[PDB]
């Protein structure tokens, strides 16, 4: 099945892709270095088995980052709730969101 | 014969040594270039921070006046388990914004043509 | 999960620079040489925290040296300082090449002076 | 005030292409001991509006039993294809400046084989099918060399801008650097917009002929900024603007007397020519032009 | 003679003279009398935008010089 | 907000599959594929991927659609996704496309060889007898 | 020696462009493992700041790092500027 | 999981359709497969730019490349079914069955 | 073809088989994937006929096929965990898709259509070599992240495919499908153990490659596609005919022959596992791979069918090409019993 | 959104242009009265469409010059256009370039 050559001869044919935090060009960090980073030091050395059971906080963690799933719905249901005050009337957007702010460099 | 190839071949040979020479000036005046935009950076650094901080309290004041009557909600609740910061999208910072610097933030730099 | 904490609006008040890019690139060079230790300060504090939130006064402090420096070059060579920055803001990429000749009168009167 | 900029680059270069066809006339009529058209108006300057006249007021030959929707598109997107590769030039602030113009020019050339491919299929004719293969056949295999000669190029300028090529070239032209491979690309331009001798082929008729002289002048002005750089001087930019629209002008003047000073390839006469003697060169020169900087440490600034 | 060729390439020179100078010339109505600023590269975008939100016209090419450092 | 354009895209994507999907008259069928090749390129552009669009528009386009049509003649919501901070001095995309050389190694061998095994077996197969 | 002179006689007629492309690939095969230049270029290509410098933290054993940008410690770009 | 790669999917599953569908003309089941192989470059290009992962931009143009040259590979063999039968109809590859 | 370029297309397969299964890059398994079918091709067509270029072509609308939804199953992997390593799969949907991609690939039912046209069509070269070598990727793929596999899937695909290969090698008179259908029964033996233990489904494997290529050798030897020019064969070479029919009996799961080692030690996994059914069904339904076996050694072997007055002209020439490796094939496919314990060896 | 309007104006000229020149002589009234398949054509496009390829594996080369691994740079670029050059010369040699 996987005959593992490149540990065998030290060789990095492929491992450089693997992940987002190893090496990139210019030191261009992913957009997810550090939830990637901390979930990979949490699964490693432990088995497939144990890092699904116990590191399922920073995977969890690691997702959000991807995908912002629940940073999506918050927002979402921030907006929808604004939308439906500002139809009955109760409230009013501040000058800041009216876009007649003082902008700051 | 000989002639045009030896006319050829010193063409090139002159067009290289100038090209060499105008090219690793280019060379030394993007270094300075960079060397400015180095000397440069940790005022917009700073700026950077300051206003982000900023649109993220505002947003944070206005999610505060909203969500007074949803029951169950939390103001300012994280969605990420740990504590340590987390850069927000652009989602974060003008969600509640009008639209057309929405569209600016988002596309300023790719419609800029 | 939890409360972020973010710092009121107080927190992140100070005296702007409000100079644009082209006054900031003429005088870039200069800038980087007198204010370096604040801003390698700022700049370490950045890196290591790793938090916007933990690095305010860092930021305030290189403003404030910002502001300093700009007020000295205004005191003593407003003019050579002028002509060099109208020159590198009339070029659409700001190019320190294009006029040698201002930057030459700037920096001769700023090491006379300062 | 963008679509005025658009209207102003779009209708000069029509009336560019309308005042081509006469100076083609008169110079090969000159070349040829006698005199091109100099009855109709002054010198023969009235003569393009008299042809535009006369071919919109004469009725299509509509074949009546082909695909009437292809037979409309294949001009659009020919004029469209001609009109639209000439906003990333730089004369010498171009009208929208990109970072990759040069792949987007390579892009939209690639494109234009289309409309010679639905026109030969719409055609409704074994021969004019025949002869669309063929056509297509050999735009496709220049613009192989095309393409491999403009990267070869572009490595000693540093990245695809085009207004770049103007820094690039500001004490010495790039036909010095690199002639062998400007003849080739002059070759290559020659036999992609189907010119002698490599021309082996009312309303959409004429719609075609405006997009194959938009597509010289294109070319032709294209060769010039890459091979023969003039002086910009940001605070008058009229004088490289004078400068580019004379080479520009040379060089078509070059491409007319080319067509009328020799006789014209067979199509497997040329395929030969291509495949067996531009293209081992070209990769030559591509090796010799990766090669160069790293041998001379004169590696372009930009990235 | 040969220069009776002349006249007709004088009108295309003019009918390619008038897109390049028409650019620029809008290029600095527009932008203020200046080049315009080109943005390559995504560092030049966010100095763009600086500039934009010192002048407090809204408009890049407005230049806050040193009489605004107060 | 510009009636979510790149959701416009991406349901005009959806409508030119759906068109050259049913697969009507080949050569049809073809410029529906040009036509959602050119939609999909409009999509990667918008979205910040200038090199990957234009290879796209170049390649897919110019080459292989052409090729395509060529043999077929012989024959009978969103922006919330995005960044916060700024790319430095560089472009991202085009900085990790170059690495192509400088890292990726492995992949140019292999690509390399495939590139001039299809060589062989075209010919091959195209020998006839 | 005489077979390789006259078979190279023979095809530098009547198949010139072959035998040039063929000396161009070679000499460009060839001539950079033996140029002088190609470390100053791969010199030039680290010595461009791409990305800010950060500062390292003292802690009184870093005399090789300079403390201000003007100290004579750390890299000089004198070569540089000598080319 | 926003609307645009809900989209793409959609589409790479009706180009898959559409291949499996077959009605006739190998010619379009060969446009199928690119469909979806360019259903399968954008979305691909869009999860690695989204996620600023830089070292993994060079997967789609690899993909593109040995796609294409499959694309090449599968028009070869059209080709000699037509030439062994004067047409590409599907139907006609009926001398071998189950 | 030349035999240089032969040569060079046969390295190629193997090189990509190779990269498939020494790769740690979804991506670079996909190419390999991508190599192995561009270089599969020439080797079927290397007779040119309108049976192996119709054969050539389904092949390679299959393959394509499954290349592609093993590439969109990779993305959408990707897309919900942003790795590229080959490991457990993070995603229910991508796990389901590819597992159709890697069926489509070896030739599980239902995906088992293409096998029994593309062997008829090609020849027994190309078939020898399609039959085997080609199931090494896909298998040492699904051996690699069988811990993420659903046992449903699999296991209803594996019982499929047994029923599958069973039913139809009764009507097929042509020797090529009924190796193309024990072909498919022996993958869905093959592929039930994957989710309990993988060095069971290697030793298949390999006692699966040897017996098959006993078989094919054996049938190159004396050439005979059709079951009667099978039987003229005792007429000129009764040996061949005697281990045929030894090695059919082997691959019929006839103790103590070896083709029984790995059915029986099968079992004895999914025994551990608390899987009774599944066993007890899958060797009912091996006694029709056994039927039709035992028709094929009847007509070949045990009886003597009527001859041709032309073959006394064979019994003069004798066979000047000699395959190596031939004996060992059929020892190794019929007395390897005893040495059943050296599976542990991890094979 | 500037390239999206000039792509527009384009288009839109074009068109109007060509229907115009398409209509005006449509106002007054008139009389209003295969099999060969040339493989060579075939395998030209197919050589076009792989050396393609190729050229798209090339372009990124103007930025892989800065990269600090000259070498490792230089020897890519020079295998990748060696095995161009080297399948242009198979194809040359079996005779698969011929009218
Ligand atoms: C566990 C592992 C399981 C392995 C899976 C099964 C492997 C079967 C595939 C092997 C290739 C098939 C084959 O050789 O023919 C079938 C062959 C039957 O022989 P045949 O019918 O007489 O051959 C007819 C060929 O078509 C006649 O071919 P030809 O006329 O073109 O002659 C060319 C010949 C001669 O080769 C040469 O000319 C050498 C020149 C070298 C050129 C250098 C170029 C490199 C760049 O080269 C070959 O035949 C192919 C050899 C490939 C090298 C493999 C190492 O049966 C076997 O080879 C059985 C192999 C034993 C099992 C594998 C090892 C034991 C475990
Ligand atoms: C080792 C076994 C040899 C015999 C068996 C060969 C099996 C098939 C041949 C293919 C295997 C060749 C191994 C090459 C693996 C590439 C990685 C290794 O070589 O290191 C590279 C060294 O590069 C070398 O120059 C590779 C050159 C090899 C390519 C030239 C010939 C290849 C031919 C292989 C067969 C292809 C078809 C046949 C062609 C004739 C990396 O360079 P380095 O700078 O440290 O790292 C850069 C990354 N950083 C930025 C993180 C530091
Ligand atoms: C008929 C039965 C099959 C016979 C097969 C042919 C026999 C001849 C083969 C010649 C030797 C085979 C291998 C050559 C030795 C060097 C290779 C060695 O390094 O490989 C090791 C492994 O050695 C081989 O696996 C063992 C080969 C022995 C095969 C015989 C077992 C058959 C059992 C039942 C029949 C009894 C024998 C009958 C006579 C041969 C490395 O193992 P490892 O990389 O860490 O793990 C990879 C496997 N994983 C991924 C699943 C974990
Ligand atoms: C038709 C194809 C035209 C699109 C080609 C555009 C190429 C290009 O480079 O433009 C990218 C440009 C700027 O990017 P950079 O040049 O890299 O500079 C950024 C920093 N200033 O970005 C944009 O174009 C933004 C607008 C994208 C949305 C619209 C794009 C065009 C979509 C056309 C869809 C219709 C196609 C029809 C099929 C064609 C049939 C033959
Ligand atoms: C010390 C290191 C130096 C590095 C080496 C670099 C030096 C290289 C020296 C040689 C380079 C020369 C390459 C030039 C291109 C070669 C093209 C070629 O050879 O093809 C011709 C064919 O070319 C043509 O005939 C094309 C004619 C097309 C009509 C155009 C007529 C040319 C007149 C127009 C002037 C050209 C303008 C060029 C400048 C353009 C300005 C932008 C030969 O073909 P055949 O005669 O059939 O022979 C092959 C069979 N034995
Ligand atoms: C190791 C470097 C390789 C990379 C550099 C070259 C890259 C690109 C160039 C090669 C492209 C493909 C070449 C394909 C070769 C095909 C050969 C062939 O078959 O052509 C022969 C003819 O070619 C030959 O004669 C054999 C080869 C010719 C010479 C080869 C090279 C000779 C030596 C080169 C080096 C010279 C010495 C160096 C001098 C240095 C300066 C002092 C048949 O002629 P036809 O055109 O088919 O017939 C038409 C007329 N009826």
């Amino acid at each position: 099945p996987f005959f593992d050559v490149q540990k065998r001869l030290g060789l990095d044919l492929d491992r450089w892709m693997t992940i987002q935090s190893a090496e990139q060009p210019h030191k261009i960090p992913g957009r997810c270095h550090a939830f990637e980073k901390e979930w990979i030091e949490c699964a490693h050395g432990i088995g497939g088995i144990r890092a699904e059971k116990e590191c399922k906080i920073e995977f969890d963690d690691f997702v959000e980052c991807l995908l912002r799933q629940k940073t999506m719905k918050r927002l979402s249901a921030i907006k929808r709730q604004r939308d439906k005050l500002i139809k009955e009337g109760k409230y009013t957007p501040p000058p800041h969101h009216l876009g007649k702010e003082d902008p700051r460099p | 014969g000989y002639s045009m190839f030896a006319v050829g071949i010193g063409t090139l040979l002159f067009g290289y040594w100038s090209m060499m020479k105008w090219n690793r000036e280019r060379r030394r005046l993007q270094i300075e270039d960079f060397e400015a935009r180095i000397a440069l950076m940790p005022l917009f650094q700073a700026e950077k921070d300051r206003r982000v901080l900023q649109m993220l309290r505002e947003n944070l004041e206005e999610e505060a006046i909203i969500m007074k009557d949803v029951p169950d909600w939390k103001v300012g609740e994280s969605v990420f388990h740990t504590t340590r910061w987390v850069t927000p999208m652009m989602g974060e910072l003008y969600g509640l914004r009008t639209n057309e610097e929405i569209l600016s933030a988002t596309y300023g730099f790719i419609w800029y043509t | 999960p939890g409360i972020v904490e973010l710092p009121t609006l107080e927190d992140l008040k100070v005296q702007e620079v409000k100079v644009s890019s082209s006054v900031l690139k003429a005088a870039a060079h200069h800038y980087g040489a007198q204010c370096d230790k604040p801003n390698k300060e700022f700049m370490l504090c950045r890196w290591e925290e790793k938090d916007p939130r933990r690095c305010l006064e860092e930021g305030k402090l290189v403003n404030q040296c910002a502001l300093d420096f700009f007020r000295q070059i205004k005191r003593h060579c407003a003019e050579p300082f002028t002509e060099y920055w109208t020159c590198i803001d009339y070029s659409g990429l700001q190019l320190f090449r294009h006029c040698r000749k201002q930057q030459a009168k700037f920096d001769e009167c700023v090491l006379d002076k300062l | 005030m963008f679509m005025i900029n658009i209207l102003s680059l779009i209708i000069p270069i029509l009336l560019a292409v309308a005042f081509l066809t006469l100076v083609e006339r008169k110079v090969l009529g000159y070349m040829q001991l006698r005199k091109g058209p100099n009855v109709v108006g002054p010198y023969g300057l009235l003569q393009p509006i008299a042809d535009a006249l006369k071919l919109f007021t004469k009725e299509p030959l509509r074949p009546a039993t082909s695909s009437i929707s292809m037979f409309i598109i294949a001009p659009i997107l020919a004029l469209s294809l001609a009109l639209t590769m000439w906003v990333p030039l730089p004369m010498p602030y171009p009208l929208i400046n990109m970072n990759l113009g040069v792949l987007f020019m390579l892009a939209m050339s690639s494109l234009a084989v289309y409309s010679i491919l639905w026109s030969g299929w719409a055609s409704n004719s074994k021969y004019a099918l025949i002869g669309a293969l063929r056509a297509v056949a050999q735009t496709i295999s220049y613009e192989v060399t095309l393409a491999i000669i403009l990267l070869s190029v572009l490595l000693m300028n540093g990245s695809y801008t085009l207004s770049t090529l103007i820094t690039t070239q500001e004490h010495i032209w790039m036909i010095f650097t690199s002639w062998p491979l400007a003849m080739m690309w002059f070759i290559s331009t020659l036999a992609e917009t189907n010119r002698a001798p490599f021309d082996l082929t009312a309303g959409p008729f004429a719609m075609f002929f405006m997009a194959e002289y938009a597509n010289i002048i294109m070319m032709n002005a294209f060769t010039a900024i890459l091979f023969l750089g003039a002086s910009h001087d940001p605070h008058t930019p009229e004088l490289y603007t004078i400068n580019f629209v004379l080479k520009t002008l040379a060089l078509t003047i070059t491409f007319l007397w080319i067509r009328a000073s020799y006789p014209r390839f067979r199509y497997d006469q040329l395929m030969h020519l291509l495949w067996k003697s531009f293209l081992p060169l070209t990769l030559a020169l591509c090796m010799w032009h990766i090669s160069l900087p790293i041998m001379t440490a004169s590696i372009p600034p930009q990235s | 003679m040969w220069f009776e060729i002349l006249p007709g390439i004088a009108v295309m020179a003019a009918c390619l003279f008038i897109p390049g100078m028409a650019t620029a010339h809008i290029h600095k109505f527009t932008n203020g009398g200046k080049e315009k600023r080109v943005a390559h590269f995504s560092y030049q975008w966010n100095l763009m935008e600086r500039d934009r939100r010192i002048s407090g016209v809204n408009r890049y090419h407005v230049t806050k010089g040193l009489e605004n450092i107060d | 907000m510009t009636m979510y354009i790149a959701f416009i895209l991406s349901t005009i994507f959806v409508i030119g599959f759906v068109g050259f999907s049913s697969k009507p008259s080949p050569i049809y069928g073809g410029l529906g594929l040009i036509v959602s090749g050119g939609v999909g390129c409009g999509i990667v552009l918008n979205f910040g991927g200038s090199f990957l669009g234009l290879m796209v528009f170049l390649i897919y386009l110019g080459g292989m659609l052409v090729v395509f049509g060529y043999t077929t003649a012989m024959a009978t919501g969103d922006w919330v996704i995005y960044d916060t901070g700024d790319s430095g001095f560089f472009s991202e995309e085009a900085m990790g496309i170059a690495a192509l050389y400088s890292y990726g190694t492995w992949l140019v061998i292999v690509t390399g060889w495939s590139l001039l095994i299809g060589v062989v077996v075209i010919m091959e197969i195209t020998r006839g007898n | 020696a005489g077979r390789i002179a006259s078979f190279l006689k023979n095809a530098w007629a009547k198949e010139p462009v072959l035998v040039a492309s063929f000396a161009i690939g070679g000499l460009a095969i060839i001539l950079p493992s033996l140029s002088p230049y190609t470390n100053y270029a791969i010199r030039i290509n680290r010595a461009t700041p791409y990305n800010y410098p950060v500062p390292l933290r003292d802690d009184g054993n870093m005399p090789d790092v300079p403390s201000h940008p003007q100290d004579p410690q750390g890299p000089s770009l004198e070569w540089l500027k000598n080319l | 999981m926003p609307l645009v790669y809900m989209n793409i999917i959609m589409a790479f599953a009706i180009a898959l359709a559409g291949l499996l569908m077959y009605r006739s003309h190998l010619m379009s089941s060969l446009l199928c497969l690119e469909g979806m192989m360019l259903s399968l470059f954008i979305m691909s290009t869009l999860i690695i730019l989204n996620t600023h992962f830089t070292l993994a931009n060079m997967m789609p143009i690899i993909l593109l490349v040995f796609a294409a040259c499959e694309a090449a590979l599968g028009l070869s063999l059209l080709v000699m079914v037509s030439n062994t039968y004067g047409t590409d109809y599907v139907q006609n590859l009926n001398l071998l069955q189950c | 073809m030349n035999p240089i370029i032969y040569t060079t297309l046969i390295m190629t397969v193997m090189s990509g088989t190779m990269l498939v299964m020494i790769s740690s890059h979804w991506l670079l398994i996909w190419i390999g994937f991508e190599m192995n079918l561009l270089a599969m091709i020439p080797v079927l067509m290397k007779n040119f006929n309108p049976r192996a270029t119709e054969a050539a072509t389904k092949y390679f609308l299959t393959q394509a096929t499954a290349s592609m939804m093993l590439m969109m199953a990779i993305i959408i992997n990707l897309l919900y965990s942003g790795q590229w390593t080959i490991t457990k799969m993070f995603n229910p949907v991508a796990m389901t898709m590819m597992t159709m991609a890697l069926a489509m690939k070896l030739g599980l039912s239902p995906f088992h259509f293409w096998v029994p046209e593309v062997t008829q069509g090609i020849s027994l070269q190309a078939g020898l070599l399609l039959l085997t070598w080609q199931k090494l990727a896909p298998l040492s793929v699904l051996c690699q992240i069988s811990q993420s596999i659903n046992p449903n899937l699999m296991l209803t695909m594996a019982m499929l495919s047994i029923l599958i290969g069973g039913w139809g090698g009764l009507n097929q008179t042509q020797l090529r499908k009924i190796m193309a259908y024990s072909s498919i029964a022996h993958m869905g033996w093959m592929t039930a153990v994957l989710p309990y233990n993988t060095t069971m489904t290697i030793l298949n494997l390999l006692i699966y490659i040897t017996m098959t290529l006993a078989m094919f050798m054996l049938l190159i030897h004396s050439s005979a596609t059709t079951t009667l020019s099978l039987s003229h064969t005792w007429n000129k070479m009764p040996v061949i005919t005697s281990l045929m029919m030894v090695t059919l009996l082997s691959m019929g799961g006839l103790p103590p022959l070896s083709g029984f080692m790995p059915k029986w030690m099968i079992i004895q996994e999914m025994t551990k596992n608390e899987s009774i059914i599944m066993p007890t069904l899958m060797a009912m339904t091996a006694l029709l791979n056994l039927y039709f076996y035992m028709r094929l050694a009847y007509s070949s072997s045990l009886t003597m069918f009527p001859s041709t007055n032309n073959m006394k002209m064979k019994w003069q020439f004798e066979h000047t090409k000699q395959m190596k490796l031939l004996p060992t094939m059929i020892v190794l496919s019929t007395l390897v019993l005893p040495m059943t314990p050296a599976l542990s060896s991890l094979n | 959104m500037n390239i999206m309007l000039t792509l527009l104006t384009n288009v839109t000229l074009a068109s109007l242009l060509v229907l115009i020149a398409f209509w005006l002589p449509q106002l007054n009234a008139y009389s209003e009265k295969r099999l060969p398949f040339s493989m060579k054509f075939f395998l030209v496009a197919i050589t076009f469409l792989l050396f393609d390829l190729e050229i798209a594996l090339l372009l990124p080369l103007p930025w892989a010059s800065q990269t600090n691994n000259l070498k490792t740079m230089l020897t890519m670029a020079l295998f990748l256009l060696i095995l161009l050059a080297a399948s242009l010369a198979y194809e040359w040699t079996q005779k698969g370039l011929e009218w």
